[PDB]
RNA sequence: UCCCCAGCGAACCCACUGCCAAGGGAACGGGCUUGGCGCAGUCAGCGGGGAAAGAAGACCCUGUUGAGCUUGACUCUAGUGU
RNA sequence: GUGGUAGGAGGGCGCGCCGGCGCCGCAGAAGCGCAUGCGUGCGCAUGCGUGGAGGCACCCGCGGCGCAGAUCUUGGUGGCAGUAGCACACUCGGGCGCGAGCCCCGAGGGCCGGGAGACGGGUUCUUCCGCCAGGCCGCUCCGCGGAAGGUGAGCCGGGUCCUAA
RNA sequence: GCGGCGAAAGACCAAUCGAACUGCCUGGUAGCUGGUUCCCUCCGAAAUGUCCCGCAGGACAGCGGGCGCCCCGCAGGUCUGCC
RNA sequence: CACCCCGGUGGGGGAUCCCUCGGCCUGCGCGCCGGGCAAGGACGCGGACGCACGCGAUAGACGGCACGAUCCUCAGACACGACUGCCGGUCUCCGACAGCGGCGCAGCCGCAGACAACCCCCCGGACUUAAGCAUAUCACUAGGGGGCGGAGAAGAAACCAACAGGGAUUCCUGCAGUAGCGGCGAGCGAACAGGGACGAGCCCGCAUGGCAAUCGGCAUCGCCGAGUUGUGACAGCGCACCGCGAACGCCCCGGACAGGGCGGCCACAGAGGGCGACAGCCCCGUAGCAGCGCGCAGCGGAGCGAGUAGCGCUGCUUGGUCAUGCAGCGCGAAGCGGUGGUGGCGCCAUCGAAGGCUAAAUACGCCGCAGGACCGAUAGCGCACAAGUACCGCGAGGGGACGGCGACGAGCAGCCCGCAGGGGCGGCGAAAGCGUGAAACCACCGGGGCGCCCACUUGUGGGCCCCGUCUUGAAACACGGACCAAGGAGUGCAUGUGCGCAGCGAGUCCGCUCCGCGGCGCAGCGAAGGCCAUCGAGCUGCGCACAUGCGACCCGAUAGGCAGUGAACUACGCC
């Protein structure tokens, strides 16, 4: 009853995929996801030491991160078309 | 070790009360964490840097011992002893001129050792290189050579560049003599190659008997 | 406790107490000699210190010495001489809240 | 003594560095000593090894052979050289992967623009060692 | 010489008594109890130690009572 | 169902274990002492014993260890009111 | 003169690494296995076998430095035990196949749900090929393994609609 | 969640409820239980006194060991004598 | 026959040892996010492509520059540039809006979101210590909220002082575990100096009146706007920045020479790594070698700070004491005011609050670099491996395990048997065949039957209960222990004390720093006013023991708190 039967009749899903952070935490009644916190606009202060580790920045592609230390370590010279353009004036 | 949400599971499950590692679903659940007998575990009395790595000694004590270790260095069988072949040497203490800062060249340098019954010195060294014989050929001490000869000069006579690279020679500027150089391995009696510039400024650094040092202020 | 000792007074009962070590402190030496060599190579003939007025030390423990001040007072510029912000421009430096309090601190500086 | 504090002397980062070079890098790590014939032609001591060169074998169970060098590959660090070779169980005769300080260069391949890379090396030499000269001279 | 442990490797109770122990704080912590059960080790030790003496000097200032 | 077989094939538990009688002993022994016996070490039943296994006794006491709860406990406090 | 718990002390043995110093090693290092010897003892040395690249001794120095126990931790392995247990309404013939109680076909005898949606699953669907692995036995079978194929909307459901709490 | 909710059982609130679960403070504290790793050599106890919200604990004293210093006569004894 | 013990061979398992492209620690460097769409996510992208990693419809090297011949599993590509390196392009979608705000504003902009080590502001515990506990302590911490930056904050005295006076801040040393606070209990606890690092100073407001001399915007030398409720000022920057780098042969052993032997050679290079064993001379490297320029102009200067200071009350805070700071409320200033370790008043002394800016010394993670008396695959990070992966949880979250052939040249399928897996004769190789291969345990074989000690003529006799532990007392019908390997517990720091050792000694102490008249000692007593010897070896280091604070020998509570997550089970209510 209170177990092995009870089991039979999880068959709801309350947490879906979240659009900000794409974890199965987002609650469909809530309307908040339990991880990161959308739709509120800052992110959910992290549930324990760990999740920086696991959810934070660096542990993701870094896209722009990744480009902007490379153009700070030659100095910012940017666009390499525009760089002579503004070389010649 | 301490990187876990770890509790005791208590008494009453048959298991020891050790913190178990949270969860399911893993391996590592339910294992003993904490503990410096737990596998993984963080150990009892974790090193810290606050150690005391350094240890102070009063200067005046550690300036006679550098001055014993110096007369060291004069006795002839205390050199042999600690393994200097010293047998082609002319005096200990040998003392060069101060032309020796003429030598410009390392091969030049390498035979005027020689002509001075080092040849056998330099070389017992060069092939006493081996593998260390520990971990510590992982720890960038992969090699252990002898020490052979040491050569003091002063700042008048320096012969840095012509003698560095010889197998068997190392450099100390008098102002500055450690006894990592004099009695290396806390064994008297290095054999000690003085310049002139380097030998007559011994009673300069720790003076004569009953006097002041000149040049160490309050030192006897 | 237990024996005959001085009473213990060491107080790391605060886990929050931080502990300072000194690892960089030959490195630190190295660096500031070698920034005290740039600041020399910038200012080439100019001297790397200011010109400092000779001060009497405060309490009754310490006034039987000297030591060496912050500035010299805009009344001891002018009678030495100098205006004050050209005083600056040269390597004096200039105290203006030092009083000029006696005669022989006053014609110290003033030489 | 090395008396650059930024190059390392550390052995696990010398060693992450042989095996995680690059190509470029892996090129000139794979040179091989020239002949006494063109040293004193070239001058230099050394140049990386190409396939074409002309080769004699200096260690190893091939020691003195003489061959041309058929294949580089520089992942795993091998020069195979012709007629250095080992059959396999179905006849098929493969050829040994020799390391590039074991080969000794007899003749050196000039032709896809090696003989300016060669030259690039040389006069580099030739002006590097005018300039010591002057220096020792003043 | 060495640390007394590398000679109690083997024995039983480090060195601290099987009906004993070396248990975590017994008599307290610090100098706890100095009017209770440390009485003995105060009136023994620091007889001076509780109570008031004199005048307080709100911030003595050392450099002006200065005169050795 | 068991039992017997083909194939598949665990767990509990485990200081070490021939069996009794009396004695002594931490005052109820498988081992000690003194006696009585049994030992080819197999199959199936079985529940006398192993003070059988479960579970760091829940009873009781102790702890200057708690928590739930109460009020004429101590010290405070939201609320109401002035 | 000689016992010894708690306990204190001394001198050594052993371990990782350090500064030295004597050396050894592809003519075989450490480690390991079995022997022999030394040693009151911690332990040490050798022989043979294995091993295939490092190591030893001493003096120094640093220490995460010695285990039978902690319902110790982790890993491995036993006894228990070929034991408890696991299909026991099917039967006969045929087929493919190396191989058949279970796969296929025919017959006989029985039994009970079956077929559509949601949620949930997510390719399990279907075809071809396979299997010496998995299926509480076996399998030629399979919700298994491999390779493919498949989901077509103005009218079905949702959105492009409406509001409920 | 010192909150919910309860036709009231302290029931139920994800196999958890007389205050859920997660992470942290936190290696909470424990006068309590368990364990605490080489050898030989030299010596070797106490379970008593006083006090303590003290009685499963301490501190002091006693006893053990180690380290010393100093040349002062020393004794768990008998004898003699007096209380 | 079984059983047990010992050995041999074979299993079994993965200890040991050796290795290590990993970790850890320290130092240094860097310190650069975002509507130009960030962090993070989702989904896609390879000819054959799952994972990992890379990438974005220009999707598995697009361009420029440098490099210069391979990449590779197949197929192929390639001097019309392979493989690479550096930089730049392209850069889907979700994720920063009910947006908010500035500027006359045809319009142009900003804020949001990330980062959470360092730093600033606010909020703010409890465990804990006090042997209970309530104030105290933990702690003005943890934690939560907000906000920056490469540092931040602070900062040019309404300061310290009491002198013969010093002179921003920050940091170090030091004052000092001191004055002081404190159930005056536990405990807590600064400041001026002196010495040092580093040094740096400035500004708004009350600016002309013979004319706003000032600024913003534009479609620009002219409009429009701001503005008289008042606008107004230039001294610092920039570029360049290499390619080369010495020196070895023979013999022996071996699968292979980097080994051994002999003989040389180079070295401003004998750091390190690779190479078939241990290489200065085989290779990569290592030592070594290279700079500069361009700028700085003008016109006000006594301006001054109010619902403040202060006082009263309250709450918090602090070492701050008849109040240190902070806040709220009541009261509410002055031309003189503030302050003087903090009762009032008076003196004297010293400063000028209620406006603003300010380098440097200081702190610090990621990351990069370099090191190390660190650890060496149960260790070291959780991860040396398709690790925050597999996997588990509704969720917040939780979170592993797993390293090794060789010269990366060979290492095969010939024959017989089997449906096959395979077996046997073979095959390759120095050997191993994803190093070594311990123990538990197991198969077979061989030998032997006490579990141990003693004795000897080896099977007899004699002696022995089960260890650990707590206990008055354990073989106990006390508890823990199936076995084995590996791991596994008095440590670190601070401050004392005692002893030993060491240097110097009325002195002593290098290590803050570029240079301690700083500490302690040479003499104490008292609450103090005051008194002052008839007088005394210390200082510093090293080592041990011990005490105390710290996680404090290791492991262990029930609890308490702070911040979060769940009504998919279940409870009720509504649609
Ligand atoms: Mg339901
Ligand atoms: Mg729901
Ligand atoms: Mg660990
Ligand atoms: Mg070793
Ligand atoms: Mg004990
Ligand atoms: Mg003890
Ligand atoms: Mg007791
Ligand atoms: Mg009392
Ligand atoms: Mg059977
Ligand atoms: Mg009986
Ligand atoms: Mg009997
Ligand atoms: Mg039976
Ligand atoms: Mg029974
Ligand atoms: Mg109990
Ligand atoms: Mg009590
Ligand atoms: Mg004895
Ligand atoms: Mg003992
Ligand atoms: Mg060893
Ligand atoms: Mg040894
Ligand atoms: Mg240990
Ligand atoms: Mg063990
Ligand atoms: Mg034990
Ligand atoms: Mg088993
Ligand atoms: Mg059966
Ligand atoms: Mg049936
Ligand atoms: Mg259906
Ligand atoms: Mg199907
Ligand atoms: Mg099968
Ligand atoms: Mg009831
Ligand atoms: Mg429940
Ligand atoms: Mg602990
Ligand atoms: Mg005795
Ligand atoms: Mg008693
Ligand atoms: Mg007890
Ligand atoms: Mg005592
Ligand atoms: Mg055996
Ligand atoms: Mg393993
Ligand atoms: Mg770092
Ligand atoms: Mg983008
Ligand atoms: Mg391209
Ligand atoms: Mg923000
Ligand atoms: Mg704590
Ligand atoms: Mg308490
Ligand atoms: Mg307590
Ligand atoms: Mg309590
Ligand atoms: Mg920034
Ligand atoms: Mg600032
Ligand atoms: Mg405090
Ligand atoms: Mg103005
Ligand atoms: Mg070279
Ligand atoms: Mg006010
Ligand atoms: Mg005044
Ligand atoms: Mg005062
Ligand atoms: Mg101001
Ligand atoms: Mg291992
Ligand atoms: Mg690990
Ligand atoms: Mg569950
Ligand atoms: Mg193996
Ligand atoms: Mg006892
Ligand atoms: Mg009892
Ligand atoms: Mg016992
Ligand atoms: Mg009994
Ligand atoms: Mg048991
Ligand atoms: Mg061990
Ligand atoms: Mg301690
Ligand atoms: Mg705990
Ligand atoms: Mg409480
Ligand atoms: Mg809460
Ligand atoms: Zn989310």
């Amino acid at each position: 009853s209170k177990g092995t039967s009870s089991f039979g009749k999880k068959n709801k899903r309350n947490h879906i995929l979240c659009v900000r952070c794409g974890s199965m935490s987002y609650h469909k009644q809530k309307l908040r996801c339990s991880s990161c916190g959308y739709p509120e606009k800052k992110l959910r202060n992290r549930g324990s030491p760990k999740a920086r580790r696991r959810r934070g920045e660096g542990t993701g592609r870094m896209r722009h991160l990744k480009k902007v230390r490379r153009a700070a370590r030659n100095g910012f010279k940017g666009n390499a078309i525009l760089r002579a353009l503004r070389n010649a004036n | 070790g301490m990187q876990h949400s770890a509790h005791s599971w208590g008494t009453g499950r048959a298991m020891a009360r050790v913190p178990r590692v949270s969860g399911s679903g893993t391996t590592r659940s339910g294992q003993g964490a904490f503990a410096n007998f737990c596998r993984k575990g963080r150990l009892a009395h974790p090193t810290k840097v606050i150690r005391r790595w350094q240890r102070k000694f009063n200067l005046n004590a550690k300036r006679h011992a550098e001055a014993m270790a110096l007369a060291a260095t004069a006795i002839p069988p205390l050199v042999e002893s600690r393994g200097h072949r010293i047998a082609g040497v002319k005096m200990i203490p040998l003392v060069v001129s101060n032309s020796i800062k003429e030598i410009k060249s390392t091969k030049e340098a390498f035979e005027m050792l020689k002509r001075f019954g080092l040849a056998e010195e330099l070389a017992r060294v060069k092939e006493s290189k081996c593998i260390r014989a520990g971990k510590g050929k992982m720890r960038n001490r992969r090699y252990v050579m002898k020490k052979g000869l040491l050569i003091i000069y002063d700042n008048q006579s320096d012969i840095q560049k012509a003698f560095r690279n010889i197998a068997g020679v190392d450099l100390a500027c008098v102002d500055s003599l450690s006894l990592l150089d004099l009695c290396p391995g806390s064994h008297l009696g290095r054999l000690v190659m003085w310049t002139l510039g380097a030998f007559e400024k011994l009673n300069e650094i720790y003076g004569q008997y009953g006097k002041e040092a000149p040049l160490t202020s309050g030192y006897f | 406790m237990k024996h005959n000792n001085t009473l213990p007074n060491n107080h790391f009962k605060k886990t929050a107490i931080r502990f300072k070590t000194w690892f960089n402190q030959p490195a630190k030496k190295e660096k500031r000699i070698q920034l005290r060599k740039e600041k020399a190579e910038k200012m080439y003939p100019m001297p790397v210190e200011k010109l400092r007025p000779i001060v009497r030390c405060s309490s009754i423990r310490y006034n039987i010495k000297q030591r060496l001040g912050r500035g010299f007072t805009p009344e001891e510029c002018r009678a030495a001489g100098l205006d004050y912000n050209y005083a600056r421009t040269i390597g004096i430096a200039v105290d203006m809240r030092r009083k000029n309090m006696n005669k022989e601190t006053f014609d110290q500086n003033v030489e | 003594m090395k008396f650059n504090k930024e190059k390392t002397a550390s052995r696990r980062k010398n060693r992450k560095a042989h095996f995680t070079a690059n190509s470029t890098e892996r090129r000139i790590r794979m040179s091989s000593p020239l002949s006494k014939e063109l040293r004193e032609k070239y001058g230099f001591r050394s140049f990386p090894i190409r396939r074409n060169d002309k080769v004699v074998v200096m260690k190893g169970r091939f020691k003195g052979n003489t061959g041309t060098v058929v294949e580089v590959r520089r992942k795993m660090y091998k020069v195979y050289v012709d007629s250095c070779e080992a059959s396999k169980m179905n006849g098929r005769k493969v050829r040994v992967g020799i390391d590039a300080s074991n080969l000794k260069i007899i003749e050196l391949y000039q032709g896809d623009g090696r003989d300016k890379i060669l030259e690039r090396k040389m006069n580099n030499r030739r002006m590097q060692m005018e300039r010591a000269a002057k220096i020792k001279m003043e | 010489k060495d640390k007394k442990t590398r000679k109690l490797r083997g024995h039983v109770s480090h060195g601290h008594g099987r009906v004993g122990k070396h248990r975590k704080h017994p008599g307290g912590r610090g100098k706890c109890g100095g009017m209770a059960h440390r009485k003995t080790l105060f009136m023994k030790y620091h007889p001076d130690h509780f109570g008031k003496r004199g005048m307080n000097c709100t911030h003595l200032k050392k450099n002006a009572r200065y005169a050795p």
